[PDB]
């Protein structure tokens, strides 16, 4: 599978990308800057990026920056950044409730919402409590907020009332999401449940204890996602835990670990590209595409620079990385489904294009973790092949030795 | 220090260990109307004999004497249970393996439903 | 009311099933005892060389090993009697429940060891052709009537001589102690690498290994909002309209789906 | 209680099917090859036998074992029998007198509750009834039949005083039977007919059945076409399946533009997949694709068209000129004698199918994949720069 | 947005002050510096005047101080682990001063074995705590400097009482 890094820096991983800058003016004269393209203009925040997502009309997309904190809005019709606008405080998470760029709402770090509009910044809100999710019922129109705390705050926005906050049994909702198909909400607890609660109601409907044979490390859950079938869900781990559940049965379908042991920060479900069992996880260093029935991988995404989010354009095979770098990262894998309308030429140029290809096929393991194993003994052997500070093993092998030890 | 007295001092440990592990053994099986399955009762009574054909052969060639060093009769008993375990009940539990995990699975969720 | 009985037949299945994870365990511990016993001499003169190399040290470890040995092959008999006795293997429980009580001696052992293979044999062709007849009735073969099990097993053990020479090769290349000695003197008469004397089921060993390593993996205070108000907030008023047409699915699906989520004879 | 039960089981049947008509009821119920099997809920203990509503019913019914010589004579009348379809059809669409020997059973009617519709239950039921055959279902637990009248009975009743009842219910079998309890008949195959949709082929793809045959003329009161679809059990053999699925494809290929035209260019590939996951079913080596050889190549195209395929590659050509090459490219690929050297993506498959089989002109295929013309364009001039490179590389 | 004014603020009566004028650049306030532990990253920032900021993005590296050996040696910046005034903060791994961070002992282990010869015994004597630390091969330091205006990390290891105390709250 060819996977095209169409936008993005394109130097070493310890290079940093403010130098990129520095000798862009000594290698102007260089060929290779006059044939470079950039798909969209002005994709870059000063310092790095936080979220991004895209319109579901397709032809806009909005990011927030790290300083000065700042929202950018950028129509693919014209290929231009549409607005700047800046925050009093850096971006947690934001939702956009208008079909268009005109309505969004914020969460920033300084425990209160913003609310956006087309004009500019219309309300500001205080929630009691620092929140780390955010997420939209569109039926009953009502912001349910994530908290550090036990409570999930409810704000209702057709009454402009503050309602009463739904209380969970454990401390610390990392995401929240909700299945448009049934309504249900899943709350990613820190401590290693998910609790799914009523809408319509105010219930648990029941709470799911994630469980790893693998590790006994403790887990917190980081993410949570539905599909549009209403019948399956996903659970991102801090362990680099990928967990597929169909939620009428409490056991987990399909287990699939990362890698590297970091948070899954995002999970994509690849419904309407085509071939609808495909899924995306996304971990601070890889974002990867595997197959739900399967669990083989089919694509593997490994960006320079650290990821903080992912975001795909439905109906076609790109995916917008916000990422600590200046520049965002856009990438292609023509399988998967066609360019856009608005990239109707990007196609041509795949030749021209960087063509980025083991990493994520095998499992990385730290030299502690080695010890751990006790698996020394097997250093410098072809089952342990070593790249950077870690042996990569098989997945199957590790799970043996874990189990084992 | 003689080989023969660093190869005994290895049979001591083994044995000792092997009999500490046999009492753990015969401990859970008196422990233990339920019917088993005669192929996997069967099953577990051939490799118990295939290991004491071993320890047979590890008794011929611990006597001094050693009238018997290949261990024939030891041999023959060896042979006997490791040709019945790896192609008469291997294939057999192989067909029944699907049913098998099945029933299996059955306990498993009523023990969790009880608890 | 069947699920009791498929419930204590899966209980049934399991503790055999840990039966096996345990024996198999005592085949482990035993491994460096085989591999140290191939090792040892194989004539009375290459033993009592052996014996000269330290005399005292020497007899004090053989009264041990013959200490260990006797009292342990015991309770394996012991184990075998109570073991055939509990799953029906053996018929006659006073005969059983008698060997049991009384101490036994080597030689007496060995009648044992003889007996327990032979109700064993009678065991595995009764339970052999029993199964095969029901796998085959289950699969169809009833209806075309691939060999028996039961007449696999008579037929490669008619094969003896080509599994002897299984046994006999020598894959670890174990040297027992004085071996060329032994040799030079012409004391080894079925020699005069395939060795006869040096048993090797390293293979099946590690068969059973990699087996037992296979289930496991399978089985595996208002001020600053800190107080909460819900009174209105006109800016946030009227914000969004609800969606009327709801969720895609029926409330009734729904109420079914989420109560379900995450759990004449008739018959 | 059977009844009742016979009402539940008819209303799930009923509910599938359009337009049922009352004969199917006795063809059910006397016609000894049909089968019916039933998917049921767990039975929770504590309702005391009470029957549960089912899930899925299936129908099967048992076709095959013909003697070759009835084979050949009714081949040679062109007379059909009646019953055992799957077994005469593909005999006179293959004239291969050894399957209809082979034994094997037709899913007649598979029933799900539309409430309860995609949730995998109709899979499940197939994934089960392909093993019960398979016979993993081994008895784990240490006679069905039932008298029948006796002609001494019929001559001592008299009509007057005659006594019709309901047969006792200790000589009646149980009404739900355990697949353990009943042993399963042997069999080589598991056949469907059903009408081609997208939703429907895609049903038995992921259930391992391999398509032999479709049938050219829509169906007047669907305006859908017949395809008949096939799986093999393990321990069966597998190579006459292989060799249906090969000559079936090149059956496919020709007459997209025939009568076909009219499917899109995703359901084709679909079957074209489909059958193409009959050869990895296989892992011998024997029946295998050959690659066009230079001789072959030469035959086919001249040194002219290799060079005005050339051109169009560099872009110094117009797409209209290299109109020519396009089916046989077509028929070559898909042919699979380009070998593993050129794969294209699905989307480019279905515009190259297209073009080169169905003859579909470029702005037509732009308007049914809902991509730009200009694109297709693109992927088009792509995908034969990469057969060109391959014709560079064989000579 | 960010004022500094106290007009906006009610009297100490109590009172609600009213609008004096339009808001005034010379009392301004700049965004927070949320600095956190990664690759190097600084930009600066025009003030009143020609003086410059620099603010601390990212840092990993910091000189931090033993002040009971009198030496400064440049380390890097394990994570956070207390922070007096926000826990939040600790939980962001966000770095500001007076907080709780461990940083590597290579090069203080690697200066005490270059001076002392040891891993004279008398001067080398060293508090228990820290040498555990040593063992343990992570020390706990507190920042010292402003990363929010200087853009350096710099710090100090804990010791005696201030090291008991904080050992205390962790």
């Amino acid at each position: 599978v060819s996977v095209y890094q169409v936008s993005g820096t394109n130097v070493s991983r310890s290079l940093p990308d403010w130098i990129a800058k520095k000798r862009k003016r000594q290698l102007k004269n260089d060929l290779e800057y006059q044939n470079r393209v950039e798909l969209i203009q002005d994709f870059e925040f000063s310092e790095a990026s936080n979220k991004i997502k895209v319109s579901r009309d397709g032809q806009y997309c909005m990011a927030t920056g790290t300083y000065k904190p700042q929202i950018h809005v950028y129509d693919f019709a014209n290929l231009s950044l549409k607005f700047d606008r800046h925050t009093d405080a850096e971006n947690v998470d934001f939702t956009i409730l208008s079909d268009d760029w005109t309505k969004s709402v914020h969460l920033q770090n300084d425990r209160s919402i913003q609310f956006q509009n087309k004009g500019g910044l219309h309300y500001t809100t205080r929630i009691p409590k620092f929140g780390r999710s955010l997420v939209y019922n569109k039926v009953n129109c009502d912001l349910y907020v994530g908290a550090s705390g036990n409570e999930l705050y409810r704000l209702n926005l057709e009454k402009g009332r503050f309602l009463n906050p739904f209380k969970l049994d454990t401390e610390g909702v990392n995401h929240v999401s909700i299945n448009e198909v049934n309504g249900l909400l899943a709350a990613g607890t820190e401590t290693n449940v998910v609790e799914f609660w009523d809408p319509r109601s105010r219930s648990r409907v029941s709470k799911l204890y994630l469980e790893n044979n693998i590790d006994n490390r403790p887990f917190q859950v980081t993410t949570t996602s539905f599909r549009n079938d209403g019948l399956t869900f996903a659970c991102g781990t801090s362990n680099g835990y990928s967990y597929i559940y169909d939620l009428r049965t409490s056991e987990p379908s399909i287990i699939k670990d990362q890698g590297y042991g970091f948070d899954i920060k995002k999970i994509i479900w690849l419904d309407n590209v085509g071939t609808e069992n495909k899924i995306v996880t996304c971990d601070k260093r890889i974002a990867k595409i595997w197959d739900r029935l399967d669990g083989k991988a089919y694509a593997s995404m490994e960006p320079s620079v650290d990821i903080n989010d992912i975001e795909h354009v439905p109906g076609t095979g790109m995916f917008f990385t916000a990422n600590e770098s200046i520049p965002m990262h856009t990438y292609y894998i023509p399988s998967l489904g066609p360019s856009p309308r608005w990239c109707s030429f990007l196609d041509s140029i795949t030749e021209e294009l960087e063509e980025k290809p083991v990493y994520s096929n095998y499992r990385f393991i730290t030299r502690d973790d080695v010890k751990k194993l006790n698996l020394t003994h097997l250093v410098g052997s072809r089952v342990l092949r070593a790249y950077m500070h870690g042996f990569f093993i098989n997945t199957e092998l590790y799970d043996k030795v874990s189990l084992i030890a | 220090m003689s080989e023969l007295n660093a190869l005994l001092k290895d049979i001591n440990g083994s044995l000792t260990a092997t009999s500490e592990s046999l009492e753990r053994l015969s401990g859970i099986y008196s422990n233990s109307p339920a019917e088993k399955v005669s192929l996997l009762s069967l099953k577990n009574g051939s490799m118990l004999g295939y290991i004491n054909s071993l320890l047979m052969l590890i008794g011929n060639r611990l006597d001094d004497e050693c009238k018997d060093p290949s261990a024939m009769d030891a041999r023959e008993r060896s042979i006997q249970h490791r040709v019945v375990l790896e192609r008469g009940v291997k294939p057999l539990e192989k067909k029944l393996a699907y049913q098998l995990d099945k029933l299996t699975r059955a306990y498993v969720k009523m023990e969790k439903e009880y608890k | 009311q069947s699920v009791q009985r498929d419930a204590s037949k899966g209980y049934s299945i399991l503790q055999q099933t840990k039966l096996f994870d345990n024996i198999i365990d005592l085949r482990i511990k035993l491994q460096k005892a085989v591999i140290a016993a191939n090792k040892l001499p194989l004539t009375t003169e290459s033993w009592e060389e052996a014996k000269m190399d330290d005399s005292e040290e020497t007899k004090r470890l053989l009264k041990e090993n013959e200490k260990l040995f006797n009292n342990l092959f015991n309770r394996l008999i012991n184990f075998r009697i109570k073991f055939q006795l509990g799953d029906h293997i053996t018929q006659n429980e006073e005969v059983a429940k008698h060997k049991l009580s009384k101490k036994r001696s080597l030689k007496e052992l060995y009648q044992e060891t003889n007996s327990l293979d032979s109700e064993l044999k009678e065991y595995r062709t009764a339970v052999l052709n029993k199964w095969s007849t029901k796998v085959s009735s289950a699969s169809g073969n009833a209806a075309l009537s691939n060999l028996p099990a039961d007449v696999q097993v008579e037929n490669q053990l008619s094969d003896m001589s080509r599994l002897m020479k299984r046994t006999k090769l020598n894959r670890r290349n174990i040297t027992p102690l004085y071996f060329q000695k032994d040799c030079a003197n012409g004391r080894l008469p079925e020699l005069i690498t395939e060795n006869p004397y040096v048993f090797d089921d390293e293979d099946f060993y590690r068969v059973l290994l990699n087996d037992l390593i296979d289930k496991k993996i399978s089985n595996a205070k208002a001020s600053k909002g800190r107080k909460l108000n819900y009174s209105v907030q006109d800016p946030i008023a009227n914000y969004e309209a609800p969606i009327t047409s709801g969720y895609k699915w029926s409330d009734d699906q729904i109420d079914e789906f989420f109560a379900g989520l995450l759990g004449i004879q008739i018959f | 209680v059977s009844e009742n039960f016979l009402e539940k089981m008819m209303a799930l049947y009923v509910s599938s099917h359009y337009k049922n008509s009352p004969n199917d009821l006795q063809l059910m119920s006397d016609a000894p090859a049909h089968k019916l099997f039933v998917l049921l809920p767990p039975i929770d203990p504590k309702d005391g036998g009470r029957i549960p509503d089912p899930l899925c019913v299936i129908q099967i019914a048992l076709e095959g074992e013909i003697s070759k010589e009835s084979v050949r004579n009714s081949l040679s009348r062109g007379q059909r029998a009646g019953g055992d379809l799957i077994p005469w059809l593909i005999s006179q669409q293959f004239q291969d007198e050894e399957f209809a020997s082979l034994s094997g059973a037709r899913i007649v009617r598979i029933a799900t509750n539309p409430e309860y519709a995609s949730m995998g239950y109709g899979s499940r039921a197939i994934e089960l009834l392909r093993d019960y055959f398979e016979g993993k279902f081994t008895d784990m637990s240490e006679d069905y039949s039932i008298k029948r009248v006796s002609d001494k009975e019929l001559a001592k009743t008299n009509l007057l005083k005659d006594d019709v009842k309901l047969r006792d219910a200790k000589t009646l079998p149980p009404l739900l039977l355990k697949l353990s309890e009943q042993p399963p008949h042997y069999l080589h195959y598991l056949g469907v007919s059903y009408g081609l949709t997208q939703s429907l082929h895609k049903f038995w793809k992921n259930n391992s059945f391999v398509p032999v045959y479709l049938r050219q003329t829509a169906n007047d009161l669907t305006g859908e076409h017949t395809c008949v679809m096939l799986n093999v059990l393990e321990g069966r053999e597998s190579n006459w399946l292989v060799e249906f699925a090969k000559d079936f494809r090149k059956r496919f290929l020709s007459l997209l533009s025939y009568d076909f035209h009219k499917f899109t260019a995703v359901q084709a590939l679909s079957v074209i997949e489909s059958s193409k996951k009959a050869q990895d079913l296989s892992d011998d080596e024997k029946h295998d694709n050959k690659e066009l050889t230079r001789t072959h190549l030469d035959d086919i195209f001249s040194p002219f068209d290799l060079k005005r395929l050339d051109s169009y590659s560099n872009n110094l050509l117009d797409y209209h000129v290299i109109g020519d090459m396009i089916p046989m490219l077509a028929l070559l690929y898909f042919g699979d004698k380009m070998g593993d050297s050129v794969k294209l993506s699905s989307v480019q498959s279905a515009i190259l199918l297209a073009i080169g089989l169905q003859r579909k002109n470029i702005d037509t295929i732009a308007k049914e994949l809902n991509l730009p013309s200009n694109q297709t364009i693109a992927m088009f001039a792509k995908i034969m720069r990469k057969m060109s490179q391959y014709f560079r590389q064989l000579l | 947005g960010i004022s500094r004014d106290s007009r906006h603020k009610r009297s100490a009566t109590g009172a609600k002050r009213a609008q004096f004028r339009k808001k005034r650049k010379f009392e301004l306030g700049r965004q927070p510096a949320n600095t956190k532990i990664g690759a190097k990253r600084i930009h600066s920032v025009r003030t009143r005047g020609g003086n410059k900021k620099y603010r601390a993005l990212r840092i990993e590296t910091g000189n931090f101080s033993w002040a009971s050996e009198g030496i400064s040696k440049k380390t890097r910046i394990a994570g956070v682990v207390y922070h007096p005034s926000n826990n939040e903060l600790v939980r962001t791994n966000t770095l500001t001063k007076a907080a709780i961070v461990q940083i590597d002992a290579t090069p203080f282990r690697q200066w005490f074995e270059a001076h002392y010869g040891q891993t004279r015994a008398a001067s080398a004597k060293i508090e228990s705590s820290v040498e555990s630390q040593f063992s343990a091969g992570r020390l706990y330091a507190c920042i010292s400097s402003r990363p929010g205006q200087s853009g350096r990390c710099d710090g100090y290891i804990l010791e005696g009482e201030e090291l008991a105390f904080y050992l205390r709250r962790l």
